[PDB]
């Protein structure tokens, strides 16, 4: 009522109403969906698309050889995301000549949204990351805008994604222990149900990574097979 | 940002409103007088009467001298007007410190009212409640006399009244100024628009102070009127 | 407050800080520049308690460098503090590039400047609307324009300050191109006395060429005056 | 009346509201509790909200850490604050043995953290930290130490503690008899039960993939070490078992 | 964040130094007197429980050999500003060589009381210090205020029934008047002002006895004074 | 508006948030009395939590619960208030007493450390951004001329002497029942002077506080010429001295 | 580096009188001499005078330092100022360029009012580049020709004497000083200040 | 009432919206990308007949390969456009190459989001079509206050934007030959204005495949080109 002026008051029932209203950012924002296996973990994404004239936007992006991440909420925030953790991999790789833990890197960009949330006269970023990379083991992380950083079998994030969340929670148990194709066939059905008005190349996005896969987005013959491989 | 004064802010009409309410603080003020003369520059002022027991010998409360060729009367609140004296005679023995030789009047007021208008646009400090008439002399201009406000702005004057009641006494100026005019008779005048603005017929010699300036003999000096000469300055008065 | 925004977008999607900075300027004095050929005209109005008030501390028109002129309407003490910034970064210029500086740099640094004291935290905008006269590097005479807002644009004629509608639809309909010095002189005193009252000390003209600004004297101003009262009745 | 609205703003019955906001937040917030045994101490926390994300891994998320690999810190309150309290407190002891060349005392250490939460409550602009903290080692001379760090800035030792949701009838349970006899290994029977008994939101199935543990005794030569799931899951078998009779 | 939180009202009157006045007015009333020979600040403290004691408690300082004080308002502004008039008069006899003048430190302060009106993020100091001295040129005293304006008088009382006191001073006072006269209308004034009964520590007086070093009166020569 | 959320003058001239800060020093409800005698000085204080959410529970070790701290071997204080504002309290405090001995050499007086907390929360005060400190405070030592000392602050920054004071709840009461005792001990040995301070600081939390004051919940420290030093008395000690006031 | 613009100053002290004395020369390259007119002495208030000597940028410099400071005191002060305060402030600013100094070593010549009427005190002392103060009480000398004026004070001094006397002795010892000098000369100023008037003259000295 | 950067409870910055409110009003501009190059054109919104219209000018070049055309509140477009051709300047001190179009239009997005402290003091309130050649190929790209950046086959910015779009979006085909691109442009901005459609009533740049260089149509070529105009 009152209590929503500054990120740095605490309603009587005890609750940062900026920080819920940047989670509202991120719900509304473009669908995704990631799944993971035994040895890969699969990302995908609806590019957003706001006329016939434009060109679909970038949904997924690529950090470092290994990781990469996808997005739901404010782009520029998402920018500013990207360069912090590309730099972070590379300045890691440069001053030790190895990859980088993945968890401390998602600790460090959950760090850069305390600082945010915490200190007046800043705003919490309006961006949720949906981080996956193969350190030794496949792996899905997830960020919101209060500092907080959770690990998953299977994310979705935004748009209509109460559908891609039953269909996961359906199928979660038949994802270990499957080949690449058919788990990609699975993230393109979640995909699709977060649809309810048609998947086609141009407006999806995916990405694979795993080991002995470095991360690589799909090429259009391939996305092509798969999506014609899910409407038979 | 909750507790924000809304100082440096303009208002619908364009006017900040702070300056304003400054300048409502002048007009309650004590009056003082400004007067350009062949011989000299004076300003002549009236005090505000807080108890007979204040030391009637100096205690200049109104004027004071920026420097042997600068001197200029209050019209506001005292505290404000001191460190901008402060920094008046700080940029006078500044700019003699660069340049040797003495400051122009016309430099100093536009330092003055420099600083104050960086208070009025920068930041979101109040702006000093005061307005100064400040004279001198140089080479290059002689007798010169400004009148300074909180908003940075400055303008040439003649002869100029400001502080209560300055209506009346920019009247009685209008009315018995003179290009060309002694210094005995700038003083009658000051004292004539003093009681004139103080709705008194015959000015008491403890309720007013007077000061001039004069390029008397190649070195310009400053003169402070005590007790007796104003009582002989308002015998000659009464006696006109 | 000490850095933060105080001027913001409103719901409408306006700085209501720059239109009071417009309100601030409007409530100011006018002005008015003419540019024909190889020369410029500049004209303020003015305003003197008579008998009290010196006319030579006045400083509505002024010159900044060698050639490049200024006039201006709204706050005078916001217009001393640009104007010395201005003449700061002529010198600076100068040093930098070894060539006086011409007047589109001088137009344009000015609308910058405007721009970033609307665009930073603890400061308001600057409450004028300045209007530069000079020569480009070319040797060609231009006078610009510069709002409040950070907008400038290059005029023939243009005025400002109060009433500066009717004074610019006057010029609409007078100005020609290549005008003599005595014809573009009798051009702005018609055009700056239509929204102001008739008399010689009034105004306050100049006439630049690349020589130096020239200031008009007070008895052409008094034949000038007179011969367009006479015009009118 | 306003006086809520800033913690640097004390109220005319002479009162911090801002900080009682904070202590409601922290009591509805995942609960941890911590308490002593004769072979060391054992430390728990229940993840009771997050029964709903089905899709989380079993046991990942791990709200207990640690500082010199003998000294268990956790927490029930906001992720990233907490976080920036861990840290504070591996930065504090880095510096105390960078000085020293010698373990912080955590005496010490609790009383740092505390200046370091109470030093935010005391500014309009620094938000104040939503995580209440306990801290706790053990050694064979002088037993355990457990200490418990809140939002006011206010540091008291314990011999047991529980914060968050359920916690009256967490502590209900505890003083139900004396832990400083019981050993460590054999009190997590007794914990299961009571994270059965007072949880209104979790069974038998949600006992594995949601509640950590954690102990500092003699089993472990008196350092940290998350336990492994086959002195769990034993331990669990007979709770529900008990509490299904 | 740095923001003057006190600012002009319309009508202006400047109204957080008017609620300083008001602070000044209700506190414990204190004076002082200007004579041929001598300079005296006096004032009463409040009639004390029997654990107070008055040699812990002064009203009354010394900043430098020559120069007193006395205040009447807020304790811990009275401190701070002590501290700094004494380091004020230090940074100018490092310089100078020599006790610093009376208006000098005047002006210092009322510089700095100024300073702290106009400054962002506080407060006015709630107190109006009167600070007397002797020096080459004669006896002063003068008196600060929260606004940051000094006024140099011959004779003056602060605090409750401020005007009273200053009437009762004006009908009972000279310009020659000597140094015991000036104490005893000094007693007479605070028992005029006080409306009760006097005693040894419930008074505290000092004084500067011609070119020698301020001196502040134990209660033994006090109620030598009052008999 | 807003004239008494910061730390501004009301129209009456009343900085409102020092007394707020006084009483929610007072609603902890932790009494502490402080007395000297000759070369002694004993300070008292109870061994409780303060009044807020938390109640003192079973698994509590009481024992660490002390509202009496130190500064210095010499030094000792005792702040009634919100704990974590005393605990900065006496870190400040121990600050000042260690640059102290560094800058001038020698070990600071509780004199000069008084009045320098007098002047911090005299900064608290003059700003915004700075909330009180809700903590007054104790403090005792001995000085140079080998006498004993006691001094008090207050939220408001007002450092003064005194001989007899007391923190909390019913201080105006209190301060007849000290009165009282100090007049019937002005109607000795260096250590039979100790045993009636500190008779004398324990009646007067009894007559103040009405009630028998078990010895495990109270907490008492003196400094004197015998040892010098900040030494807080052991329990068994307390329950001795209480049975002779029984 | 003080052979680069050598130079010297003098003063003595009387009855009722002062006296204050230089040379007129600036030098560059020690052995070539650009001017004849350069004053060491200058004029600071009504009753105190400075001699300044050493390098002519520094001995500029300290005097525009000095006179920016000096007319501040007596303007905010409004009255005259003190020889004792002045040699104080002197001292603290030639301190406060420990490090990097300025390379002049000046005097201080003046009267010292002690009010009751008024009687004028005689005032003289000298300093060394940082401001190792002494007071002295006769005759005081500082500069590259210091030597050679040591030696002809005592042999001309004649304790307190009238200021036509002292003007004889002071212009003697500065002029057989500055004969022995070769880089020090080129004429000479003789003040006198009494508190009646000041006599300013200039002598007929072996200026080639 | 509240700060720059405090979300609405529905997740969007309100100063954000209100720029983008803000770009709403302005000089028409319609931008169309093709395989031989990239074309910009304004509406030419020309004040009083006292102005000289040159110095008025709205297609600005970021580079010698990049165009662009504004819209909003101009002195923040200027001050973008400045520090956008400083960093691809920049950009070629450091490299040899000439900058990718996607790299400037990201390093225009990251200052315009510069006053959300994560300096600038508030939202630039400006709307580019940013136009330009690389070896990837012809493109044009959209900018707005929010900091996404949409890349585009054609698009059209300021006050009469929807029907712009609406007309290109009926008109435009892929395969299409740079002068169909020219008579289509100049159809829809005719369409569009609220004046007759002349020589100095518009202006028109363009940046072809091969020469790889900023070019913009002086009168002759507008005039041609309006001759050839189908009605």
């Amino acid at each position: 009522n009152l209590y929503d002026t500054d990120n740095i008051i605490y309603s009587p029932e005890g609750r940062l109403y900026q920080v819920e209203y940047a989670s509202e950012a991120i719900k509304q924002g473009t669908c995704a969906v990631a799944i993971k296996s035994k040895d890969y973990v699969v990302v995908s994404g609806l590019k957003k698309c706001i006329s016939k004239l434009s060109f679909p936007q970038e949904k997924i992006f690529k950090i470092d050889d290994y990781i990469g991440i996808s997005m739901s909420g404010i782009t520029s925030d998402a920018k500013v995301l990207t360069k912090f953790m590309q730099n972070e991999c590379l300045s890691h790789k440069f001053l030790y000549n190895e990859n980088i833990n993945i968890e401390s890197l998602v600790r460090s960009v959950a760090d850069k949204y305390q600082k945010n949330t915490q200190k007046s006269s800043k705003r919490a970023f309006g961006v949720g990351l949906m981080i996956a990379a193969y350190h030794n083991e496949p792996c899905i992380f997830e960020t919101r805008p209060n500092g907080s950083y959770f690990e998953y079998d299977a994310l979705s994030f935004g748009a209509r994604s109460h559908a891609s969340k039953t269909y996961l929670e359906k199928n979660l148990h038949l994802f270990e222990e499957c080949s690449l194709e058919e788990l990609i066939l699975h993230c393109l059905k979640a995909l699709k149900c977060s649809l309810s008005s048609e998947l086609t190349i141009s407006n999806t996005a995916l990405a694979v990574v795993g080991k002995n896969h470095p991360w690589q987005e799909i090429s259009s013959l391939q996305l092509e097979e798969y999506l014609s491989k899910v409407k038979m | 940002r909750r507790y924000d004064s809304r100082t440096t802010t303009f208002s619908p009409e364009g006017r900040l409103y702070q300056v304003e309410y400054a300048l409502e603080a002048i007009n309650n003020a004590s009056i003082t007088i400004g007067l350009i003369t062949k011989d000299g520059v004076i300003l002549g002022a009236d005090k505000v009467f807080i108890s007979k027991l204040i030391d009637k010998a100096n205690n200049y409360e109104k004027i004071y001298k920026i420097d042997k060729h600068i001197f200029c009367g209050v019209a506001g609140l005292n505290a404000d007007a001191n460190i901008l004296i402060n920094q008046s005679r700080l940029y006078a023995q500044r700019y003699l410190y660069n340049y040797n030789e003495v400051q122009p009047v016309s430099q100093l007021v536009v330092q003055i009212c420099d600083i104050k208008q960086s208070y009025t646009q920068y930041g979101g400090l109040r702006p000093y409640g005061v307005s100064f008439l400040i004279g001198g002399y140089d080479t290059k201009d002689g007798y010169q006399l400004y009148h300074t406000d909180p908003s940075g702005n400055y303008s040439g004057w003649f002869a100029t009244a400001i502080g209560t009641n300055n209506l009346t006494a920019s009247s009685v100026l209008k009315q018995e100024w003179k290009n060309d005019m002694t210094l005995e008779e700038g003083l009658l005048l000051a004292l004539k628009t003093l009681a004139k603005s103080t709705d008194t017929e015959i000015p008491k010699s403890e309720k007013i102070e007077l000061a001039y300036l004069t390029n008397k003999d190649g070195e310009v000096y400053q003169k402070y009127l005590t007790e007796k000469e104003i009582e002989e300055l308002i015998k000659l008065y009464t006696q006109k | 407050s000490y850095d933060r925004a105080i001027t913001v977008f409103s719901p409408d999607g306006h700085l209501l800080q720059v239109e009071h900075a417009l309100e601030a300027v409007k409530k100011g004095g006018c002005a008015v520049a003419i540019k024909s050929s190889n020369f410029a005209v500049l004209a303020v109005e003015k305003k003197n308690i008579p008998k009290l008030q010196n006319p030579k501390t006045t400083e509505k028109l002024i010159k900044l460098d060698e050639h490049n002129c200024l006039a201006f309407a709204g706050l005078n003490a916001d217009a001393r503090v640009l104007v010395n910034k201005t003449r700061l970064e002529c010198q600076r210029y100068y040093l930098n590039m070894d060539e006086p500086a011409p007047v589109d740099y001088i137009a344009k640094y000015v609308a910058k400047v405007q721009q970033k004291f609307t665009h930073r935290g603890g400061v308001r905008p600057f409450g004028i609307a300045t209007l530069i006269a000079g020569f480009k590097n070319n040797k060609e005479i231009c006078i610009y324009q510069t709002e409040p807002s950070g907008i400038y644009a290059a005029w023939k004629a243009q005025a400002i300050g109060k009433n500066a509608k009717i004074v610019q639809e006057f010029l609409e309909k007078n100005y020609q191109e290549n005008m003599e010095q005595k014809d573009c002189i009798f051009l702005a005193l018609k055009a700056i006395f239509e929204v102001v009252e008739l008399s010689s000390k009034n105004v306050e003209v100049a006439l630049l060429t690349e020589k130096d600004l020239t200031f008009i004297e007070e008895q052409e101003i008094n034949s000038m005056v007179e011969l367009i009262d006479q015009e009118r009745t | 009346a306003g006086y809520d609205l800033s913690v640097s703003t004390f109220s005319p019955d002479g009162r911090l509201y801002q900080v009682e906001y904070i202590y409601k937040s922290i009591n509805n917030n995942n609960t941890a509790l911590c308490l002593e045994c004769k072979d060391g101490i054992i430390c728990c926390c229940i993840n009771s909200n997050m029964d709903k994300n089905k899709m989380i891994k079993k046991n990942s998320y791990n709200r207990i850490y640690h500082v010199n690999n003998n000294i268990i810190i956790t927490y029930s309150g906001f992720d990233g604050d907490a976080r920036n309290i861990i840290d504070r407190a591996r930065s504090e002891a880095n510096t105390y043995y960078y000085n020293f060349h010698t373990n912080i005392p955590l005496h010490i250490l609790v009383n740092r953290i505390s200046l370091y939460i109470h030093a935010y409550t005391l500014y309009w602009h620094m938000r104040p930290f939503a995580a209440s903290i306990i801290i706790s080692s053990f050694n064979e001379k002088d037993k355990g130490d457990i200490y418990c760090i809140e939002p006011n800035g206010a540091c008291y030792k314990y011999s047991g503690i529980v914060i968050g949701k359920n916690k009256e009838m967490f502590k209900t349970e505890i003083e139900k008899k004396d832990y400083k006899d019981i050993n460590v290994r054999d009190a997590i029977e007794d914990i299961y039960k009571f994270i059965l008994t007072s949880d209104d939101h979790m069974n038998k199935n949600n006992l594995q993939n949601l509640v950590n543990f954690s102990w500092i005794c003699k089993e472990s030569s008196y350092e940290f070490q998350n336990i492994h799931e086959e002195i769990l899951t034993p331990a669990l078998n007979k709770a529900v078992e008990y509490i299904e009779k | 964040y740095s923001f003057s939180l006190t600012t002009f009202s319309p009508t202006g009157k400047l109204v957080q130094i008017e609620y300083a006045l008001n602070r000044v007015s209700s506190s414990s009333p204190a004076l002082g007197i200007r004579a041929k020979n001598g300079v005296i600040i006096a004032t009463e403290k409040k009639s004390p429980n029997e654990l107070i004691e008055e040699n812990s408690i002064f009203k009354i300082q010394q900043i430098s050999e020559h120069i007193g004080i006395v205040y009447a308002g807020m304790p811990g502004d009275f401190r701070v500003l002590l501290k700094r008039a004494r380091k004020e008069a230090i940074r100018y006899s490092l310089q100078y060589g020599s006790e610093i003048l009376v208006k000098e430190l005047v002006k210092i302060i009322a510089s700095i009381v100024q300073e702290f009106t106009q400054t962002g993020g506080v407060r006015p100091f709630g107190l109006s210090l009167l600070i007397c001295g002797v020096d080459v040129y004669g006896y002063h005293l003068y008196q600060i205020d929260p606004s940051g304006c000094y006024f140099n008088w011959m004779a003056t009382c602060v605090g409750k029934d401020y005007q009273n006191n200053m009437s009762f001073l004006e009908k009972r006072y000279n310009k020659d008047i000597e140094i015991e006269d000036a104490i005893h209308t000094a007693i007479l004034t605070l028992k005029e002002s006080y409306e009760g009964v006097l005693n040894e520590k419930n008074i505290e007086i000092g004084v500067a006895y011609d070119n020698k070093p301020f001196k502040i009166l134990t209660q033994n020569e006090i109620k030598d004074y009052l008999i | 508006m807003y004239d008494r959320h910061l730390t501004i003058f009301s129209p009456d001239g009343n900085l409102y948030q020092i007394e707020y800060a006084i009483k929610a020093v007072k609603n902890t409800n932790i009494t502490s009395v402080g007395v000297k005698g000759e070369n002694c000085a004993v300070i008292i204080s109870q061994k409780k939590m303060a009044t807020q959410y938390i109640s003192q529970d079973k698994l509590l070790d009481y024992n660490n619960i002390t509202n009496i701290y130190n500064i210095t071997d010499e030094i000792g204080c005792s702040m009634v208030g919100m704990p974590g504002d005393c605990l900065s309290m006496v870190y400040k405090a121990r600050s000042e007493a260690s640059e102290f001995l560094y800058s001038n050499g020698y070990n600071v007086n509780a004199e000069t450390l008084c009045r320098n907390i007098c002047d911090k929360i005299q900064v608290y005060t003059q700003h915004a951004y700075m909330r009180l400190h809700a903590c007054s405070g104790m403090i005792i030592g001995i000085d140079e001329n080998n006498k004993p000392e006691l001094f008090k602050f207050d939220p408001s920054g007002f450092c003064a002497g005194y001989r007899a004071c007391v923190i909390g709840n019913k201080e105006q009461e209190s301060i007849s029942v000290l009165e009282r005792l100090l007049e019937k001990r002005k109607k000795e040995t260096i250590d039979e002077d100790i045993r009636n301070t500190t008779i004398l600081a324990i009646e007067a939390l009894q007559t103040i506080l009405a009630f028998d004051l078990k010895a495990s919940e109270i907490e008492v420290a003196i400094v004197s010429t015998k040892n010098r030093n900040f030494t807080q008395i052991s329990e068994k000690e307390i329950d001795n001295y209480l049975t002779y006031i029984a | 580096i003080y052979n680069y613009n050598g130079g010297c100053v003098l003063g003595m002290s009387g009855s009722n009188c002062v006296a204050i004395a230089c040379d007129l020369r600036l030098g560059a390259n020690t052995f070539t001499t650009v001017s004849t007119k350069f004053s060491k002495i200058f004029k600071m208030n009504n009753n105190v005078y400075v001699g300044l000597s050493g390098l002519a940028t520094d001995i500029q410099t300290l005097y525009e330092i000095l006179r920016y400071r000096v007319n501040l005191y007596e303007v905010r002060q409004d009255a005259e100022m003190d020889v004792e305060c002045f040699a104080n402030m002197l001292s603290s600013i030639l301190y406060s360029n420990r490090f990097s100094p300025y390379f002049v070593n000046p005097i201080v010549v003046g009267f010292k009012l002690k009010h009751y009427k008024v009687n004028y005190e005689p005032y003289l002392t000298a300093y060394d580049l940082i401001g190792a103060k002494c007071e002295t009480r006769d005759f005081v000398v500082n500069g590259v020709t210091s030597e050679q004026l040591f030696g002809m004070c005592e042999s001309l001094y004649v304790k307190d004497q009238d200021e036509n006397g002292l003007f004889e002795t002071i212009s003697q010892c500065l002029l057989s000083a500055l004969d022995r000098d070769c880089i020090s000369g080129w004429g000479a100023e003789v003040l006198v200040l009494t508190p009646e008037k000041i006599i300013k003259k200039k002598l007929k000295a072996r200026m080639d | 009432d509240r700060g720059v950067n405090t979300f609405s409870p529905e997740g969007r910055l309100f100063q954000v919206e209100y720029a983008l409110g803000a770009i709403k009003l302005g000089s028409t501009a319609v931008g169309i990308c093709v395989n031989d190059g990239v074309i910009l054109a304004s509406e030419r919104r020309i004040s009083s007949t006292l102005i000289e219209k040159d110095s008025v000018e709205k297609l600005l070049s970021i580079d010698d390969h990049i165009g662009c055309a504004m819209s909003g509140l101009m002195a923040d477009a200027r001050t973008l456009i400045d520090y956008a051709r400083v960093e691809c300047n920049h950009y070629k001190f450091i490299y040899n190459e000439n900058i990718n179009i996607k790299s400037c239009v990201e390093l225009i997005s990251e200052l315009a989001l510069d006053f959300s402290n994560l300096i600038m003091s508030r939202p630039f309130g400006v709307a580019l079509l940013i136009g330009g050649v690389d070896k990837n190929g012809p493109c044009l790209w959209y900018t707005e206050p929010s900091g996404t950046n949409t890349r585009f086959s054609a698009a059209s910015i300021g006050s009469a934007q929807e029907g712009a779009e609406l007309l290109l979006q009926e008109n435009y085909k892929k395969d299409m030959t740079f002068e169909q691109a020219e008579i289509l442009a100049l159809t829809v901005l005719r369409q569009v204005m609220e004046d007759k459609l002349s020589t100095s009533n518009v202006e028109i740049c363009a940046i072809k495949k091969s020469d790889q260089t900023f070019y913009k149509y002086n009168t002759d070529d507008i005039s041609r080109i309006i001759d050839v105009l189908p009605s």
